[PDB]
Order: C-alpha cells, then structure tokens, then sequence
C-alpha cells in the first residue's frame, strides 16, 4: 500500500503538466498584472491579486504533507511574487505543511 | 524503507522551497 518514491514524482509531474496547462489558460483571460499561476516543484500557485497574502491548502498529492494546512505566498503590489532579499529564491512559507514531519 | 526514501526525496523539495525562515 505504501507510496514509492517514483509514484510520488509521477504525481509530481501530473501535477506539473496541470501548472501548465493552468498558465496557458488564464494567460487568455482578461486581465492587469496579476501574479501568475508558478511551479516551483512542490505546488502550482494560483493567479495572485495585486498586493495579497495567497494561502494555498498543502497539496493532498504530496503523501506526507499536513493536510489540514495551508502554504503561503505574497503577491507584490506590482503583480509580482514576493521575493527573499539577497537568496535567489521566491518567498513561500510552507511551516504548516511540514510541521509533522 | 520505501516511506524513507519517499520523505527524504521531501526533505531536498523543502529545502531546494520553503523559504520563509532564510
Ligand atoms: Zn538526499
């Protein structure tokens, strides 16, 4: 019954391939400058207002995850994701997710 | 060891990821 390491990853691909699918789709929408659907290997973040905090339920794909938790974005008052000042990296807080492993 | 392998696998997402505490 266990899930394998490799049947994770295919869920992560599947859930990927949607990211994908998901930008090309509200890329059609009318619309500013919201913060756009990203992959970032774990979650495919959804569209971002202008300016909000963007909680997003940790994903049931993703076997050992708390469930009943959220994972967190910012998207910035320009309409682009929060960044971590001098780290290479986008801001997301995923405490909540892992708080039980 | 298959849960191991799986959640180690986790452990690299979380921390290539989770970014808050940098
Ligand atoms: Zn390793």
């Amino acid at each position: 019954d266990v899930m394998t390491k490799e049947e994770q990853i295919f869920l992560l691909h599947r859930a990927q391939a949607q990211c994908e699918k998901r930008l090309k789709e509200v890329l059609q929408r009318p619309a500013g400058r919201p913060c756009l659907p990203e992959w970032d290997h774990i979650l495919c973040w959804p569209l971002g207002a202008p300016g909000e905090v963007v909680a997003v339920p940790c994903p049931d794909y993703i076997y050992d995850f708390n469930h009943k938790g959220h994972a967190y974005r910012r998207c910035d008052r320009n309409g682009s994701w929060e960044l971590v000042p001098g780290h290479n990296r986008t801001w997301a807080n995923y405490s909540e997710c892992v708080k039980f492993l | 060891y298959q849960d191991l392998r799986r959640r180690f696998f986790l452990h690299h997402l979380i921390a290539e990821x989770h970014t808050a505490e940098i």
